[PDB]
RNA sequence: UAGCUAGUAGGUGGGGUAACGGCUCACCUAGGCGACGAUCCCUAGCUGGUCUGAGAGGAUGACCAGCCACACUGGAACUGA
RNA sequence: CCCGCAGAAGAAGCACCGGCUAACUCCGUGCCAGCAGCCGCGGUAAUACGGAGGGUGCAAGCGUUAAUCGGAAUUACUGGGCGUAAAGCGCACGCAGGCGGUUUGUUAAGUCAGAUGUGAAAUCCCCGGGCUCAACCUGGGAACUGCAUCUGAUACUGGCAAG
């Protein structure tokens, strides 16, 4: 949004899963498409497509199992105020592993399995579950 | 709370007063008992209770309980104080040894003896 | 097989015309060493009835948790007017190291790997009410793997 | 000027010794530059009563490391013993 | 420091039987059991969450005859193992050489086999042993000293000792009389109804 | 080339010398945060050659006078 | 405790030192430090460690080891690696 | 250290028992005497005070005092709050400072990775070894979560450039 667009979007997300909405929209950014493709790759949203030349539009498309929507929380780590960085060694299971941590790494932006595979650490931008 | 605002000033982690000032981190302390006297207590409680008022070896001047079933403590006797407050009139924190200098065990104690001083009665 | 077990009873009154009548509340908690817990709060002028009335309430309000095998899938947090409480899986030979009405729902639940704290108000009924819910909350793979992927 | 002397640690009456490399200078079991072994008085059929490291006691003797009298006496029996 | 009181009044606090006054007379006819004991024994003995943990520790405790010290710095190496707690502690408690001795046979109860132990009278490889803490490894080999093997009384320990039940852990010969520690006692063939969780709890705060 | 602090010179007032501060990007020890912290540093410039705003390049070398221990290296940006 | 500082900050020469150096001196320049806490006041030997704590932290710095500083108080040197 | 010698012979205490907190009865006393960490207790019983008998706990110790951390998420980094419980400045504007939409390029400061050097020994931890066991001693290891340097990465943050 006005300082920090990734908790804009993670807020945007678990909105509009309380609002039970089939899909949000949000202005893009390449690092927004970034984090949608590791959700949407992680099976936490069904889909994204950003539209627009000059103004792209990210819109990504929320998933329920039944009337629950499939994310329960997603909150944003690392933010402008406090940068969280992690060595390989050290990042963070989230939920006892069964949900993700998604970590911006310098071969990109994966998710907290992929990365300790790698041997890699980065930057942790959310915590999704 | 925020980062910023910790980072500029941080946490100041409150500190607490001891309750036994006079003592000043020593178990004890010498004393030199003034004067004794019987006060009464807080309005629930009725009874006089036995108390010294005592000049400490640094200097302290302050308000002792003399704990027990009996007494011998005089208007100078040098004696030997602990912690630990009674719910008297404001003021008592300080609490006479029984049998550590100038006081006695009291008299035909025989259970708690270690408490007031009291050896054990050969029997 | 239900293990039963009280929580807490106290004295309640209620003051009338003339003078002040009485009452007994009981909490208990009702389960079976499988992963169901259920809580119950009665209320009566006597208090084994209060006793009673609270096991019917909590033998009803049964839940199920999804324990993983005497611990719990991952870590989970409670929260029920001002009572925080947290649980995390321990290891096998750990006890239940939980506290007052924390300890008696992870036992009767089915729970013996357990590492509990519980953080604001120490209320029994709200402890109870907040293990209750951080418990049914909880995720086993199964189903995270069913809402998501494979 | 550098000795190689022994440190007496242990127990009271069951001394145990460091072979240490020191400046002569220190006090006999403080600063020191380098252990090299280790000799255990108190050690019939108790096994290992001295390790040395040998090496390390060859490369400090060719820099002008003088030996206690008792180190000497060790090396003399690990070598006897080799 | 051992403890010196009355054997039986200690197995009616704990309720359960102690197998520490062991014999011919078969107690509950030594002396009225199941009635703790004192002047208050038949009041009832409805207890609380910090009382069950504290009963059976006592319990364990006045079984094996080690103080709180000794249970306390046992619960320490057992909770620094690797494994469950509470079997550690009663591996621990049984590797005693006190206990040993005992279960041996040889040994009329835990305190006559600690007589023993204490009195420079046991062997364990074959050389003297007089401290009742200290622990047997799977192989060792506990025997009586020859100059005590003619004692009578660890002779007549032996023969109320197979209706005792024979531990399956640990070999003994009677004839030449020497046992043999084979390995660390499951707890499952320690035949008993110890509930060691509670005493785990007890000590975890 | 042994460790060439890159720093910015603060004020060229001294004869034959600069003062260059250095701007570090440090992790707070205990609130996790990354606050910039500075390292003013007098440095000897045998020359003059160095304005402020200048970015500059700067070594180590023996001590010059009382606080003066610096050495400059280049100017890598003669900004005005 | 909000300004502090005239070998004060720098520069050239002398000198001095085992050695670099305002270390010192003569001249020159007029700086330097400070709100990322100067200055001033108060307290304090420092560390490996210790205790406590799930941890993060808190509290400590007895013994042992390492470094500093002191030797009635204040000055000063000599001798000497 | 081993051996012999008699002989159970030479060798138990201290706290507590209303609730928290394991363990209760009788006498005495009568809001006195006293107790007390808190709640509180004592005006004819009073399982709470003194004695007893009994019991509980610990044991060559046991209690008390002091003190530190804990419990205390009760300074909350992890890990708290500000409508009314304490807490939004009376209101703006605003410098420093903090933070900063989007796309390229670059750099490579943060960051990450690898390496190397260092991180004394002791201590702590693991596996062993010696003391009859243990404490204690000791071997090897791990750890020292740091600091620096070199090589690399370039998502993100910073820089620089251009939008």
């Amino acid at each position: 949004s006005m300082q920090d667009p990734i908790a804009d979007m993670l807020t945007r997300i678990r909105n509009g899963q309380a609002a039970n909405k089939a899909a949000v929209t949000m202005p893009s950014s390449k690092l927004k498409v970034a984090i949608a493709n590791v959700l949407k790759e992680e099976g936490f949203i069904e889909d994204f497509k950003v539209e627009g030349d000059t103004k792209p539009e990210l819109e990504l498309t929320l998933k329920y199992f039944q009337g629950k929507a499939v994310v329960e929380s997603i909150q944003r780590v690392s933010r402008p105020g406090l940068r969280i960085y992690k060595r390989k060694d050290e990042l963070p299971k989230v939920m006892a592993g069964l949900g993700i941590a998604v970590v911006s790494t310098s071969k990109g932006v994966m998710t907290d399995r992929a990365a300790r595979q790698a041997g890699l650490g980065g930057e942790i931008i959310c915590y999704v579950a | 709370a925020t980062v910023n605002q910790l980072v500029r000033k941080p946490r100041a982690r409150k500190v607490a007063k001891s309750n036994v000032p006079a003592l000043e981190a020593c178990p004890q302390k010498r004393g030199v008992c003034t004067r004794v006297y019987t006060t009464t207590p807080k309005k629930p409680n009725s009874a006089l209770r036995k108390v010294c008022r005592v000049r400490l070896t640094n200097g302290f001047e302050v308000t002792s309980y003399i704990g027990g079933e009996g007494h011998n403590l005089q208007e100078h006797s040098v004696i030997l104080i602990r912690g630990g407050r009674v719910k008297d009139l404001p003021g008592v924190r300080y609490h006479t040894v029984r049998g550590a200098l100038d006081c006695s065990g009291v008299k035909d104690r025989k259970q708690a003896r270690s408490k007031y001083g009291v050896k054990r009665p050969k029997a | 097989e239900l293990q039963e077990k009280l929580i807490a009873v106290n004295r309640v009154s209620k003051t009338v015309k003339g003078g002040r009548i009485f009452s007994f509340t009981a909490l208990t908690v009702v389960g079976d060493g499988n992963g169901r817990v259920g809580f119950g709060y009665g209320k009566a002028r006597e208090v084994p009835a209060a006793i009673q009335k609270a096991m019917e309430k909590a033998r009803r309000n049964m839940i199920n948790v999804a324990l993983n095998n005497g611990t719990l899938q991952h870590p989970v947090k409670g929260v029920h007017t001002g009572s925080r409480v947290f649980m995390q899986p321990a290891s096998e030979g750990t006890g239940i190291i939980a506290g007052g009405a924390m300890r008696a729902v992870l036992e009767v639940a089915g729970v013996h790997n357990v590492l509990a704290k519980a953080y604001g108000s120490t209320n029994p009924i709200n402890v109870v009410r907040a293990t209750i819910d951080g418990l049914e909350n909880m995720n086993s793979p199964e189903m995270v793997a069913a809402k998501r992927g494979k | 000027m550098v000795t190689i002397r022994l440190a007496r640690h242990g127990a009271k009456k069951r001394p145990f010794y460091q072979v240490v490399v020191a400046d002569s200078r220190n006090a006999r079991n403080g600063r020191f530059i380098e252990r090299v072994g280790f000799f255990n008085p108190i050690a019939s059929e108790k096994e290992e009563g001295t390790r040395l490291d040998l090496d390390r006691i060859a490369h400090w003797v060719g820099q002008g490391a003088t030996i206690s009298d008792r180190v000497a006496a060790l090396i003399k029996e690990v070598n006897k013993a080799a | 420091a051992r403890y010196l009181g009355p054997k039986l009044k200690l197995s009616r606090r704990e309720g359960t039987d102690l197998f520490l006054k062991s014999g011919v007379r078969a107690i509950d006819t030594k002396c009225k059991i199941e009635q703790a004991p004192g002047q208050h024994g038949a009041r009832k003995p409805r207890l609380s969450d910090y009382g069950v943990q504290l009963r059976e520790k006592q319990k364990v405790r006045r079984i094996y005859g080690v103080l709180e010290r000794q249970f306390r710095n046992y619960y320490k190496e057992a909770a620094r193992l690797k494994g469950n707690t509470g079997e550690n502690l009663l591996a621990l408690l049984e590797g005693r050489l006190d206990n040993v001795v005992y279960r041996m046979g040889f040994g009329a109860t835990r305190a006559e086999a600690r007589q023993l132990v204490s009195h420079k009278a046991i062997m364990v490889n074959g050389r003297v042993v007089n401290i009742a803490s200290y622990q047997v490894s799977p192989n060792d080999v506990v025997s009586i000293r020859e100059k005590a093997k003619k004692q009578s009384r660890v002779k007549a320990a032996l023969e109320l000792a197979e209706q005792r039940e024979k531990p399956t852990w640990l070999e003994v010969d009677a004839g030449k009389m020497e046992g043999t520690f084979k390995r660390k006692p499951e707890r499952s063939d320690l035949s008993a109804d110890i509930n060691e969780h509670l005493i785990v709890e007890l000590y975890s705060k | 080339k042994i460790r060439t602090l890159q720093g910015r010179v603060v004020s060229d007032k001294m004869e034959k010398s600069i003062v260059v501060a250095i701007e570090r990007f440090v992790k707070h020890p205990i609130y996790g945060k990354f606050i910039k912290r500075t390292t003013k540093l007098h440095v000897h410039d045998e020359n003059n050659e160095c304005g402020i705003g200048d970015v500059v390049e700067i070594r180590e070398c023996r001590p010059l006078s009382k606080t003066k221990s610096w050495t400059l290296v280049r100017v890598v940006e003669k900004a005005v």
